[PDB]
């Protein structure tokens, strides 16, 4: 129930003064305590075009939040804001947020067009990325922010509402919005939050609520981790009504069966950012769970659906392995699309990398109608043949219904093909 | 019914409509003088026609030729006529000389509307159906009576309205002995005229601490002579008083602050403005159950004045300036040396509103002081009707004094009020003494020959002022069985008497199944019986209906005329 | 504060009390009950409809803990080591048995099968789903899901918790069309905590003391809970339109059935409504639930909480205006199933005809009560919602009877108004 | 299971017993009702600030009302316990009545509304039951349990409170013939009083006992935006309401802030503020100066509150330590932030609604001429600094075009060479604009 201020991806103090803010695809940010304040350290992992500097502080900034172009930071209490940008020819400015009596700040956040400060009251007061205001909100209490290039997120909590999560497009001129107060299915930690933890109980009364990153991924798609250890994103975010919630990575259970499939519980992972699949994280074992020591590299780690079971997994059989590709490849379709139709073509290779996936989806299909021709049921090959796209995979499919000692099998794929025409 | 309880906002309403313009003065209020009931309900109306700037002229009017005189002296530009205090017991149209036919406008459509309203505004019960039923310029202010004890006249009217063999003559005497039954009825009085305009006030919603600061004395202007009418409306008042109360209780006396309270207020006259000793001793009903008129009875009080161990150099000290010890234990002192001597009755519930620093007074001597005002506050054809002419006058000094600035009026008021209790105390104890009732078997006549300060009884009030002195002093008599009296009071200015024919009442405090029947006042009719034949010279002008004019000559004659007649 | 007791539950569930004899799942096609022969536990599965549904029974050693009824298939599973048993009745479909993937504190709270896909909650807050064969098809995250009831194509999404309260949810999944209607709303159904004799084991079977969550006979979603009440959905397809009107009130109405005394022994189990046909359990005894096995269900009309408690003699003014409520809430419901589910029963259009006369009529009865008040106000206001136009003619009938001119004239103008519409 | 499970009745602007007979049952913006005890029951008085359009009445009362709600056309009065509710219009054609609501067990009404098309009664269990104007039911609907009901001329606004949902709101406006909504149990950001309410306040225990949410006022607005007014006394607007996904949650008014800054400088406590209704920065309320925080039967005279964004910041604010001083660099952002929440809900209404007085037009074209002036302030401010960028980003927000040429005359005036042809360039792209 306590409010006490946290950015995303935040470390807490532990034993060492060298504490990380925020970590970022393009920077991150490291604090350290000379005896009297801590110094922020902000260093790039892009190009030597992003040049990193360090500088002295004094005001002592609890949050932290980097961009492409500009960092904001600020403090609970007395919240005194200074976003320095990046480029040396944007300056910096300093101002101070207004409060209340017992009022805290919570979170922060930084986006190119405003800058957006919440509150523990539940003030949503969005500035300018020079300092000048530009409007005062109110809604659930806030305990975190995250905010993209043009649409921002935040995490409602309060002791009766309850968590709740935001999604906001300010942009420049257009307050695009689809998601205002609706309530996130994130699982508080309830076992672990008892009073019995093994190197965590610094991080659990620093971070009650447990998240531990609330990143993006390449098209703006808000993820969610926390210490569930679930990866949560917005599978329908242009839908409202439609929209989802699928774990599209269990970082537990991965690191269960990474090193050899047996049991291990210090193989904690801290995420980083996401790009299609491409989930880099930091890899760290032993007991600081959170990189108190020099981060490692940010190794890789793809998503993988849920649908694995301990029972057929106490290796990886093949005929399910090609299930849980099929899976991947339908839900990371939608998300490869909308970027075609909303976003436009930007990366360049979302046509090829799209076809490339529909390709793989369809060989999935006919990979598990040759495992139900194996099981000689011609429903469930019928209706794995009801999603075939390409015309090609379709005749291929005809060709496994012939060799699959199974008359009935060939003529219901040559009367989809005859639709077809 | 014409005007019932719920419907006052409708009368209200329709007299705005008529004569709420400022362009001229289309609005006149009779009003009775020698009535504080009538003086506190134009007070009230007054106060209400000031807020909504509605121009209206007040009248005083006392006796029925005048109202005559004044009516054919009106001008038909006013559309709105209030008579307050009189009217509903005669045939205004027929007196007035009124045909509906020269005062109505536009009567088409299945309505009516007429030039000219009339709202008779009064408490005496003998309601005339020619006028509560049977015409629509004269709008009657009932308070309930009529729309539930008016069903079998409301029926035997119509029918001999309607109706213009052996079974329909049969059933006409039938219907109009109904009708004769509900006349030959003596007149009473059922509410007071301020607790109604106050109920149409509250229907409008300006009541205010001054409003029922009115309600309050015109409600207690009953309680001499029609105690159960005071003690049914008086718990109205006491709700009243609870709810327009701040809730800002207990703070410190500012000299601003307006309190009425619901405190004990013996029931002795003018307590605190007099001396305790005086207070006992000139109250009608510490006299009726001590019998002070006779020598004993000073004796009596002063021992019970010892008994109760106040001493008799604090007992006549003035109220403001006795002992705070002894004037804090009134209270005990009544509650355990009253009941000895059957004064039970004196310790009683009353109203008493404080102005400020300028000390309490109770609704009981607020009263007393404006009926003194209206008393004494300032060749036989011409002397009377100046005596008509100071009588409306004294009805401004008693208007006046009903302002908190002219407290300087009240208090004089309050002055005259003890000397004319002293004047009817002497008087009393004069014929008390002389054994001047004559007792009868009809009515216990009595007749002021000769004396000091005769003068005094020529104004109504005062003679009825002495009368109930007398009444109340006969009421606590056992012996006497219950008889009307006649006062009479010869003017030797102008060689007439002044005959007053009261009515009996039951002591004060006792509630029995007979006390409950009230007492009828029937020397009306048989005055106006007696006066319509053998012309006598007699003046039946009064709106009090029992109170006569007549002349020396004639006054002997009249009474055995009157003795002869069994109407009372 | 620790209560996270989210044992499993299933419609018209049943504790297990002194004996062995105790529900998995009690629908309108059939019941399910359970005994123990001191080693295992047997399930009989029995059919209430016509012989074509024939009973069956099989022997269970894995102690299955839940179950759920439909018209092509029953699933069975149990709250801990996750297994499925979704063994179709017919034989044409081949049963199949799924491991429901078990974690650490995870439990499996309910299970919801449709003819087109099978659906598995748990008290951690998932969704998944499998085919007709088993395999799974699309796992979701959501609100700690404790109670989940399906359609043959539309699933009433219970999800509960202490950070969010009671919050329903209604999609529609199907074949392969994926529509969202009502999601993560909350309901307004009341936590049993006032609540003891043979109700503290039914407690501890249940937290929330729901009933039951069948469906309407044409697919409106219903709920029934110990207040004793059915929240349906009028207006189910518009979100901002969406209604829950109480439907009936056991508690109330047992009050005047046995003598109009206090009683707590006639405890009533409801099954299914169907037009004004709610078959109802009349369960005598101590105990609430039906030690028996299951007689037939009761009919009973339904009531929503209309009377007041100032055989039974009822107020010919309050019984016409409960009639009048009851058919206008019916005339939305019956419309409801015209334009996208159709005719279907056969008899939608005369039970609509028939409603709308009692309706008018109820109408009449009300303007004769009004008249009789003299009210001319009221008999205006009541005049505006005749729908024959002979019963307006009935209407003006009664308006020249009930002394009042301009009643007659008032109802002629409407009925002018009406002429030339 | 206690406290905030007490569904005690309230109605708008509510007042306890106390230590007297005196209670306020509703503070309309229309009028006041008030009750006091006749040493054995309770005798009502309904007064109406619009003397000229209806007149106040007192009647004697048996039941013991403890609900009440003033309209324009009629007031319905309502029973805690076996709430039998009353409704009487104030004009006499109209007839009033009573009627008995359906009781159950434990059961207490908590808020009553009426409305010239529906009348609505709360319901403890949660219950949405509806009447006619004249008491013929109309329909019965479950609902989270109601605590509060505010309503317009012709829509209705309530807020729901539940142990396991929280405090969600709901606007729906019944309508003449059309039932439009516009929100629906949505979640609101009203402080509930939890802290305060931990055993530590003075005189504040009675008035949370009147009323466990401490949530003193549901009033509308003159163009019909819900507010809202409790324990954090900041009221809180709903600027975008018409669109259920523009839904805006805006603090316009700071009771707190605003009384230090008028006080002289003390944080004074004994000022607290009964709000009784709100339009266009007309905040009426009663400001009771004492240790009770309701006021008394002597109804004091309702001084106005202008509105005042919580922009106000205490470091900037005490800058001259104890007419408090404003920074002149946040204050004409202050009114900036005003001018465009005024201008962007009276737009709602102008097309919407219609003009509501004849002079909203003007009114707008006013504040949009102040608006404007507030951004050459901040121009000249940012200009003061020689931050050319901040200048240039603050001129994109300019709407009328000769307060752009007065911007270029800034610029070509405040050592700014380099503004003056951005300036320039943003007037020549307006030309085409």
């Amino acid at each position: 129930f306590r409010y006490m201020p946290f950015s995303p991806a935040g470390t807490p103090f532990g034993f060492t003064d060298r504490r990380y803010l925020t970590m970022n695809e393009v920077g991150y940010v490291s604090t350290v305590k000379n005896s009297e304040q801590y110094s922020i350290t902000v260093s790039f992992f892009d190009v030597g075009r992003f040049r990193e500097y360090h500088f002295e502080d004094l005001f002592g900034y609890d949050l932290c939040f980097l961009n492409e172009k500009g960092t904001l930071f600020g403090q609970s209490k007395t919240g005194q804001i200074q976003y320095r940008p990046h480029d040396s020819i944007h300056s910096n400015w300093t101002k101070i947020i207004p409060l209340q009596a017992g009022e805290r700040i919570t979170s922060v956040a930084a986006t190119p067009v405003r800058v957006i400060v919440g509150t523990s009251l539940g003030y949503f007061r969005s500035f300018n990325q020079f300092g000048v205001p530009f409007a005062v909100e109110k809604t659930s209490p806030i305990v975190a922010l995250t905010a993209q290039n043009y649409r921002v997120f935040s995490v409602h909590y309060s002791q009766f509402h309850g968590l709740s999560y935001s999604l906001s497009e300010l942009g420049t001129s257009s307050k695009r919005y689809y998601k205002r107060e609706c309530p996130l299915p994130m699982s508080l930690p309830n076992i672990n939050s008892d009073m019995k933890k093994d190197a965590n109980l610094d991080y659990y009364n620093f971070n009650p609520m447990g998240i531990k990153s609330l990143f993006f991924s390449s098209y703006g798609d808000p993820c969610i981790f926390g210490s569930d250890n679930t990866l949560l994103l917005l599978s329908k975010w242009r839908s409202p009504e439609e929209s989802k919630w699928l774990p599209i990575l269990d970082s537990n259970m991965e690191i269960w069966k990474m090193s050899g499939g047996k049991e291990t519980t210090d193989i904690h992972v801290w995420p980083l950012a996401l790009a299609y699949d491409t989930l880099n994280c930091i890899l760290v074992k032993g007991k600081h769970i959170w990189p108190e020591f020099p981060l490692p590299l940010p190794s890789e780690m793809e998503i993988r659906m849920p649908v694995f079971v301990k029972s057929k997994l106490l290796q990886i059989p093949v005929s399910m392995a090609a299930e849980e590709e099929y899976l991947r490849s339908k839900v990371l379709s939608e998300l490869l699309t909308d970027t075609l139709e909303n976003d436009g073509e930007m990366y360049g290779n979302e046509n090829e990398v799209l076809a490339a996936l529909n390709g793989a989806y369809d060989k999935a299909l006919l990979r598990l109608f040759a495992s139900a021709c194996s099981d000689q049921n011609v429903e469930k090959a019928l209706s794995l043949a009801h999603e075939l796209k390409q015309d090609r995979a379709l005749t291929a499919a005809v060709k496994i219904s012939e060799r699959a000692e199974l008359p009935s099998l060939v003529k219901k794929i040559n009367n989809i093909r005859e639709a077809r025409y | 019914m014409y005007y019932g309880i719920s419907q006052f906002s409708e009368a209200y309403n329709k007299i705005l409509r008529n004569s709420s313009s400022h362009s001229s003065c289309q609005l006149v209020i009779f009003v009775s003088c020698l009535n504080i009931d009538a003086l506190c309900a134009t007070k009230m109306l007054s106060l209400l026609f000031k807020k909504q700037l509605v121009q209206s002229q007040i009248v005083p009017i006392f006796g029925y030729s005048e109202l005559r005189r004044h009516y054919s002296q009106l001008d038909d530009n006013i559309n709105s006529l209030l008579l307050v205090g009189f009217g509903g017991v005669i045939d205004l149209e027929a007196f007035l000389e009124i045909d509906p036919q020269e005062y109505v406008i536009d009567t088409d459509s299945g309505e009516q509307s007429f030039r000219r309203d009339i709202y008779v505004l009064d408490a005496h019960r003998p309601w005339n159906l020619d006028n509560i039923f049977g015409s629509q310029i004269i709008q009657c202010f009932d308070d309930g009576t009529v729309d539930d004890t008016l069903g079998e006249q409301k029926e035997a009217y119509y029918k001999l309205l309607e109706l213009d063999r052996k079974q329909r003559k049969k059933q006409i005497h039938e219907y109009e002995g109904v009708l004769e039954e509900y006349y030959s009825q003596g007149t009473t009085v059922v509410n007071s005229i301020s607790a109604q305009i106050y109920s149409l006030l509250s229907a409008i919603g300006e009541t205010n601490l001054s409003n029922l600061w009115l309600n309050i004395l015109g409600t207690t202007s009953l309680d001499i002579a029609y105690a159960q009418v005071y003690n049914r409306l008086y718990p109205l008042l006491q709700d009243e008083v609870k709810r327009l109360t701040p809730s800002s209780r207990n703070s410190v006396k500012t000299p601003d602050t307006l309190t009425l309270n619901i405190q004990p207020d013996y029931y002795l006259f003018l307590l605190r403005h007099s001396s305790l000793y005086d207070s006992f001793y000139y109250s009608n009903y510490v006299n009726a159950k001590l019998s002070l008129w006779n020598e004993n009875g000073k004796k009596r009080l002063h021992k019970m004045f010892a008994r109760m161990g106040i001493p008799l150099s604090t007992a006549q000290e003035t109220w403001l300036y006795m002992d705070h010890s002894i004037k804090r234990e009134l209270g005990i002192i009544f509650d355990k040396n009253l009941d000895r001597y059957g004064l039970q009755d004196i310790i009683r519930d009353g109203f008493v509103r404080t102005l400020g620093y300028r000390g309490s007074i109770s609704a009981s001597e607020f009263v007393e002081a404006l009926t003194a005002l209206l008393e004494v506050g300032n060749n036989s054809a011409q002397k009377l009707t100046n005596l008509r002419k100071r009588w409306v006058s004294n009805f401004w000094l008693s208007w006046d004094a009903l302002d908190d600035r002219k407290v300087e009026l009240l208090n004089r008021g309050i002055q005259l009020a003890q000397d004319l209790q002293r004047a009817i105390f002497n008087t009393g104890v004069a014929i008390l003494e002389k054994k001047l009732i004559k007792h009868l078997r009809i009515y216990r006549l009595c007749v002021l020959q000769d004396g000091p300060d005769l003068d005094l009884y020529r104004n109504p009030l005062t003679l009825l002022r002495l009368g109930n002195w007398l009444i109340e002093c006969c009421a606590e008599s056992e012996d006497k069985q219950l008889l009307p009296m006649v006062l009479a009071s010869i003017d030797e200015n102008t060689d007439t008497y002044l005959v007053a024919g009261l009515t009996p009442r039951y002591p004060r405090g006792l509630d029995t199944i007979h006390t409950k029947k009230p007492i009828l006042n029937n020397f009306s009719m048989a005055f106006q019986q007696i006066t319509a034949e053998t012309d006598a010279k007699v003046r039946i002008d009064n709106f009090e209906s029992s109170i006569i004019e007549i002349r020396r000559e004639d006054l002997s004659p009249f009474l055995e005329k009157l003795t002869l007649s069994g109407l009372l």
